[PDB]
């Protein structure tokens, strides 16, 4: 009768065995260990999870483990029992959000503890990672949990919470990718750099299960990163008083106008100033980000301690064709041939909303930038550069002021566009330094210098052959002077001829390009 | 106290072209069906409940938000004065509820609140998710505590 | 006393053809004094989030009368019902929906959340319990 | 340059740092031919590559400008080297007395977002402890900073022996006993286990102690054996070590287990040889469950030491030791998931391999597998493994003596002729994870399982319908239980991976067949999402073939969705204009009708639209749809290069989202 009756009473006795006192703590654990191995569903779950909930402390961990290892000899599956009643407790409105966030970072500790360590988890055999991956599937809520506390809790859980046997089911690992990356761009938000580590983390270790895992989270990421929200983060964007006073002065007569045209005098007129710092940390982030996950860890410690690993080129594919799609949906130029210059003339409209789209978002500059590290993803991001291309063509011609500075924002976005193509290497190194004197230019000269471009592009058109792999390191290599043309002859002459017709202030940098 | 007999001529009202008209016609309706109980003022709520029906069908999503967010709460109004025309008010719900669920997933969103399922100036369709989400806590609770 | 081979039966059972034989027999002898099902309780609740329909529809049938006898335990059947709920199988959520009106009769306490929590998933899973809800709440007037 | 002097570039380039006469492109350039240059292959020049991106990086943090992807990439794994050359170059670079506020914080930001990046705890402490790091950064920030770092310290010392609350030395007998007792439950060790057990018989009479845990267990097989021992002693420390060894088998702790039972064999061979055998036998399960556990799922090559054992323990049972059923099945599925095809039928074909079904069963299955590498028409072990399940599948009594209803099989488990029953075989299969047998085998039910079990004539995809169509005794059968166990078992193979399209698509048209619509959606979704990178390359038609896509078509209008009934109507060779039109003619829908028209890229179809639209009166959509159809992208007289790859795009865009939609 006295483990029947306590059998009702079973939680308060937790409690006051995580009151800690002298010894009557140890005498209810006892209790607590003798009425679990008595009473048929042994309350075993119930028990460690009342444990859990009001855990707060290493100490009374220890006494959670100490119950653990009193009952495993005894009892066998108590981990998916627990675990299963206490989120489904969760789940259902019990489990205060003080309560629940306790027991997901109690949770946290003991994973971690179990992962690390080699005498602890050895001796007290229980998986809570293992069992954990079972219901990896409603961890996900939790966190998109209003309560930041459940949140953070969450995403340090599965931060380092381990995967089945199989890697993971698709439904489960795009819900996993959507939840970590809504929990990315929130933590962002609220906290900034320093409070999103544990969910980067968590999207690096799904990342690498598998490839299709690596497209989903590159794809989801990109996209809302660009999406209307959490953009400006990163580049930033009656008759009372009609009647009180009316009736044109006179009273007599008519009122003076005719009617309005609408609504009038639209109101906002409003910047977006929010702060010009700290946004390149957060891009800094979110770059790092993108690195980790399509870096391949290789592991071979390339070179002694300075080799940098390589990039994944399917990776870089995956973002550049995201990348295409975000900005620009069309495909009727998908031919990465480049098509003469006349034929930019009825695309000028796409041309110059995508003009548009960069001027508003710095961040696709800097996308660019990681694109080009991998060689062979530029051939694929064709269009937004021919796009690009055409815009500052078009701009640069509609420029009366006899200098090039006038226009800031253009120049820059040109000597941008020049870098980074050098540095993708669809152009020699003597048209990689093009980009150096663009600033003291006057404006045709630069039209005509991106028309020589655009002409040395057409003839050398970008392919994913010519990329030459090379065992030796795995970035694939495009080897200059085996295509025919080779350099830019032709257009290099064009080029020189620009430099020497310039030499007034030009003569320093003249002693760059040499002889090709 | 004169005022009751707007129910006569609401059937006209909400017939006009204007969803600002119409979008007016049915708050009024629901603080009259609250104020009077008569067979007439149920014969107009049922054909209420019958037009945001066919406005369902019948309207895209940038006038779907301007229409529906400031007229749902109206519903809980009809539900509070008329039990027997309950089950009609939870089909309309369920089903405007799942079209704007199906229009959130077309283009990719921040909040998502597809995975809220388990459970500021926002975009146009999570604000109606969540008004909705409102107007279904509220009837529920109303109808608990009705008597 | 007399149950105890039961609940053991069932703690060790594992395989639907011997589940089915108990919870048949501890159907049979519900029918006389269905009171004894109370030291049943745990025993419902896992087997709840089976696979098989004759073991969830045995369940639900036992949950309920259980409630009808004694109606203090609806909190005890809160927490699995509600995961039963929000499990994505897509059938024991329709049985859970199918027997909803008469679990949140039973409780009249926490109707407020059971009802909310049917509509979520009406809304996002493509199931119209409209007709289940609509019964509810007439019933709760 | 020219000549190689990288070290006084690098010198010139921390001096300018501070001076900032170079300009910034001049830099960005010269470091993109360095690393031009160590791409060709002269790898002395990365570490200088390294330290000119350093120096860039610094010096474009005094502006503020963004941060090069190139600067992190080489950042992915620092050493002391290149913190200790980073924190260097900017001790260079800013100098405090000549430094404005501004370009103080910028650095302090830098240096504490570089420490947020950084992992390691020992580089963590030597960035802070950094001169001039302490200079800009003030205490309180620095040690927040510190605690932040160290909070991902999961340094918890955990008590995981129980606590023993009883005291030594109570006085008392009983009490004494009481406690040596409880003592030897927790007790893990055989060693200990026999100290503590015979310190108990010594201080007590000679009265069993194995009866002082109830909950220990022992199979009434065994249990003759074990307790038929003259000595208490020597049987109470056999049967508490057996029993706790079994224990920890079942909680998979074969570490433990191992060591208890090793210690039970020594003392075992002193006795019968009888004993010593069955725990021999328990040695062969304990080494199979350790290795397919311990080792884990992935376990390259097992060592074959143990499947010889295994071998010559089946093909020897020469003695009468009780035999279990389970180390028989488990070791048969042990060596049919290994693959054993060696050991076919001719090896111990007729030795007890008849009286074991087990073995028969397994083998049978190995070699009707190898068969189908054959291509000859043969299929005799297929029809051999057809009958078999057919006749265990079929009730034994056609007339049904045992009760007038088809129930027997579900409840009364007998009437059931065969091998094997339901439950035999369906706990054999569990005991499998070779996907190909495992496949073989669905094949096989779900053929059993359409073979004329109802009206409806809704076929399941199969990858290998090799099974005989005639079906003897197809009253004695049951459909009913055949339909449970098809789907336990993909159920069961889905648990195993649910990478698997065969099975997915056989799932999926299970719940088709039941009518669950959402759910043969969900997995038809998760079958195309896995046979293609959640659609970002095309996906194969052989999965999605035109049967598939009118399933899909059939659920979404039973669903009430018919905007994207029509959107999946392209997806087939030939589009079912009668379909679409018949599904876009009812008011009842329930897909956000508008939103969709993105996506349709049919002019065909989109003309239908309008002119619906202008018929029923509704401008606000008629306007969309002539918007969509004026669109360029799409105009029915391109070269139709642009055409295919403008359909695969809307196509990907789709079923993205339609994939966001369920699950």
């Amino acid at each position: 009768p006295f483990l029947d009756a306590l059998k009702n009473h079973v939680g308060e006795l937790c409690g006051e065995t995580l009151r800690l006192e002298r010894k009557r703590f140890l005498w209810q654990h006892q209790l607590l260990g003798l009425l679990s191995v008595y009473t048929r569903p042994s309350c075993g779950p119930e028990a460690l999870g009342h444990l859990l909930s009001r855990a707060r402390s290493p100490e009374e961990l220890s006494l959670a483990t100490q119950l653990y290892a009193g009952l495993v000899v005894s009892l066998s599956g108590l981990l998916p029992l627990a675990f299963r009643s206490c989120l489904a407790r969760v789940h259902a409105g019990t489990l205060q959000p003080p309560f629940t966030a306790r027991f997901l970072r109690n949770l946290a500790l003991l994973v971690g503890w179990e992962q690390q360590g080699g005498e602890g988890p050895a001796a007290l055999g229980a998986h809570f990672g293992e069992s954990a991956s079972a219901h990896l599937s409603d961890l996900a809520p939790l966190l998109l949990h209003p309560e930041e506390e459940v949140a953070e809790a969450a995403a340090s859980l599965l931060a380092i919470c381990p995967f089945p046997s199989e890697a993971l089911s698709p439904s489960q690992l795009l819900g996993l990718v959507r939840a970590g990356v809504h929990r990315f761009f929130a933590s962002l938000r609220l906290h900034g750099p320093p409070g999103v580590a544990s969910a980067c983390q968590l999207l690096t270790r799904l990342s690498q299960t598998s490839p299709a895992g690596l497209k989903a989270v590159l794809q989801l990421l990109v996209e809302g990163a660009l999406h209307r929200g959490n953009t400006e983060l990163f580049g930033g964007q009656t008759n009372r008083r009609h009647t009180a006073a009316v009736p044109g002065p006179g009273g007599i007569w008519s009122v003076f106008h005719a009617g309005v045209i609408g609504r009038g005098l639209k109101p906002p007129k409003f910047v977006q100033s929010r702060n010009q710092q700290e946004v390149i940390y957060n891009t800094q982030s979110l770059l790092s980000l993108l690195v980790h996950c399509c870096s391949a860890p290789g592991g071979t410690e390339c070179g002694e301690c300075w080799g940098a690993p390589i990039l994944s080129p399917e990776a870089a594919k995956a973002v550049a064709v995201t990348l295409v799609e975000s900005v620009c949906p069309d495909a009727a130029g998908a031919e990465l041939a480049w098509p003469p210059e006349e034929h930019a003339r009825a695309t000028v409209e796409r041309d110059l909303r995508i003009g548009r789209r960069f001027r508003e978002q710095p961040l696709l500059f800097e996308l660019l930038k990681l694109v080009a590290a991998a060689p062979p993803a530029l051939c694929y991001c064709s269009v937004l550069l021919r796009g690009l291309l055409a815009a500052l063509l078009g701009h640069w011609e509609a420029s009366r002021h006899p200098d090039t500075t006038h226009s800031p924002w253009h120049l820059e976005a040109s000597c941008t566009l020049v870098a980074v193509m050098a540095e993708g290497s669809l152009l020699p190194p003597a048209l990689g330094n093009m980009h150096e004197v663009f600033s003291q230019l006057a404006p045709f000269e630069v039209r005509l210098l991106l028309l020589s471009v655009w002409g040395f592009l057409r003839e050398h058109g970008p392919l994913p052959q010519k990329f030459i792999f090379q065992s030796e390191r795995g970035r694939f290599i495009r080897d200059f002077s085996r295509e025919g043309g080779g350099e830019g002859g032709p257009h290099l002459a064009v080029l020189h001829s620009v430099l020497h017709r310039n030499i007034d202030r030009l003569g320093l940098f003249s002693g760059r390009f040499q002889a090709p | 106290p004169s005022m009751h007999i707007c129910l006569d001529f609401i059937p006209e009202l909400i017939a006009q072209p204007e969803l600002e008209k119409q979008i007016f016609a049915i708050q009024l309706l629901s603080h009259l069906c609250i104020q009077y109980a008569l067979p007439k003022s149920l014969s107009v709520a049922r054909l209420a409940v019958n037009v945001m029906g066919t406005l369902l069908t019948v309207l895209t999503q940038a006038k779907r938000y301007a229409f529906f967010m400031p007229t749902l709460p109206s519903l809980v109004s009809f539900c509070r004065a008329f039990p027997p025309l309950y089950e009609d008010i939870m089909s309309l719900l369920i089903q405007i509820g799942q079209v704007c669920a199906s229009d959130v997933a077309t283009q990719t969103r921040d909040i998502d609140p597809i995975i809220t399922r388990l459970q500021g100036s926002m975009d146009p369709d999570v604000q109606l998710c969540h008004c909705i989400e409102r107007t279904v806590i509220e009837i529920i609770n109303m109808s608990v505590s009705g008597i | 006393a007399e149950m105890a081979p039961y609940m053991k039966r069932l703690s060790r059972g594992q395989t639907v053809e011997d589940l089915l034989e108990v919870l048949s027999d501890i159907d049979e002898m519900s029918r006389r004094r269905p009171e004894i099902l109370s030291f049943f309780s745990t025993n419902l609740q896992r087997l709840m989030s089976s696979a098989e329909e004759c073991c969830r529809n045995l369940a639900f049938s036992l949950a309920l009368r259980s409630m009808q006898n004694s109606p203090s335990i609806a909190a005890a059947f809160l927490p699995t019902f509600m995961y039963c709920l929000g499990s994505q199988d897509f059938e024991v959520v329709q049985t859970a929906l199918r027997n909803l009106p008469e679990y949140a009769l039973l409780c009249q306490e926490h109707a407020a959340v059971l009802l909310h929590r049917a509509f979520l998933v009406g809304m996002y899973g493509q199931m119209d319990p409209s007709a289940q809800i609509s019964e509810a709440l007439r019933i709760l007037h | 340059l020219r000549s190689g002097n990288y070290q006084e570039v690098i010198q010139i380039f921390i001096e300018d740092n501070l001076t900032l006469s170079l300009p910034v492109q001049f830099r960005q350039s010269v470091l993109r031919e360095l690393f031009k240059k160590a791409q060709q292959g002269n790898e002395a020049l990365d570490e200088i590559c390294f330290k000119v991106c350093a120096c860039n990086t610094v010096r474009d943090i005094l502006e503020g400008r963004t941060i090069s992807v190139q600067f992190n990439q080489l950042f992915l794994r620092p050493n002391k080297e290149k913190i200790d050359f980073l924190l260097e170059v900017c001790s260079r670079s800013v100098n405090l007395e000549k430094a404005s506020e501004s370009l103080k914080g910028n650095m302090a930001a830098f240096l504490k977002n570089v420490c947020l990046g950084l992992e390691d705890l020992q580089y963590v402490f030597m960035i802070s402890s950094h001169e001039l790091f302490i200079t800009l950064l003030k205490d309180e920030e620095r040690k927040l900073l510190v605690d932040q770092m160290r909070k991902r310290s999961p340094r918890v010392n955990l008590c995981i022996k129980p606590v023993t609350s009883f005291y030594d030395i109570p006085a008392s007998a009983s009490v004494n006993i009481g406690q040596l007792e409880h003592q030897l439950i927790l007790s893990v060790d055989p060693w200990r286990i026999r100290q503590i057990l015979i310190e108990l018989h010594g201080m007590t009479s000679e009265r069993q102690f194995w009866t002082v845990s109830n909950k220990w267990e022992v199979p009434s097989v065994y249990s003759g054996v074990i307790l038929g021992i003259k000595d208490n002693l020597t049987r109470d420390l056999v049967y508490i070590l057996m029993a706790k060894g079994l224990h920890c088998s079942t909680v998979k702790d074969f570490s433990h287990a191992k060591q208890l039972f090793a210690a039970c064999l020594e003392l075992v061979t002193e006795f019968s040889p009888k004993l010593r055998q069955v725990m021999l036998n328990e040695m062969l399960l304990l080494d199979i469950h350790t290795h397919e556990a311990g080792t884990g799922q992935a376990g390259e090559r097992p060592p074959s030491d143990l499947i010889s054992r295994v071998r010559g323990y089946l093909e020897m049972r020469l003695p009468d030791i009780p035999l279990r059923q389970v180390i028989a099945e488990e070791c048969v599925a042990f060596m049919l998931n290994w693959r054993e095809n060696e050991y076919l039928t001719l090896q111990v074909p007729a030795f007890l391999l008849q009286s074991n079904p087990y073995v028969k069963l397994g083998q049978l299955l190995a070699a009707t597998c190898k068969e189908l590498p054959g291509p000859k028409e043969s299929r005799r072990t297929a029809k051999d493994l057809w009958e078999v399940v057919v006749q265990i599948c079929s009730v034994s009594s056609q007339h049904k003596r045992g009760n007038d209803g088809r129930v027997s099989l579900i409840k009364q488990r007998e009437s059931t002729l065969g091998i094997m029953y339901r439950s035999e075989l369906l706990s054999f299969i569990k005991k499998l994870r070779e996907p190909l047998v495992l496949t073989i085998i669905l094949s096989l039910f779900v053929k059993l399982h359409n073979v004329r079990e109802d009206i409806v004539n809704d076929i399941t995809a199969e990858h290998i319908s090799i099974w005989p169509s005639s079906i003897p005794n197809l009253q004695s059968v049951d459909f009913e239980a055949v339909a449970i166990t098809v789907k336990e078992l993909v159920r069961y193979t889905l648990s195993i991976n649910p990478n698997n399209h065969s099975w997915l698509i056989i799932q999926a048209d299970i719940y088709f067949a039941t009518n669950q619509y959402s759910a043969a959606l969900h997995y038809y979704l998760q079958a195309g999402a896995v046979c293609s990178d959640f659609f970002n390359k095309a996906v194969p038609p052989d999965v999605y073939t035109d049967q598939v896509i009118k399933r899909m078509i059939k659920c979404c209008s039973l669903l009430n969705c018919h905007t994207q009934v029509a959107i999946l109507c392209q997806f087939l060779r030939e589009i079912d204009y009668k379909t679409a039109f018949k599904s876009l003619q009812e008011q009842n829908s329930h897909d956000a009708m508008d939103s969709y028209y993105d996506y349709i890229w049919d002019v065909t179809i989109l003309e239908y639209l309008t002119y619906l639209h202008h018929k029923r009166g509704e401008t606000d959509k008629r306007q969309i749809a002539i918007k969509a159809i004026g669109q360029t992208e799409l105009n029915a007289s391109n070269p139709e290069e642009v055409l295919q790859l403008a359909a695969q795009r809307r196509k990907k865009k789709f079923l993205q989202a339609m994939a966001k939609l369920y699950f």
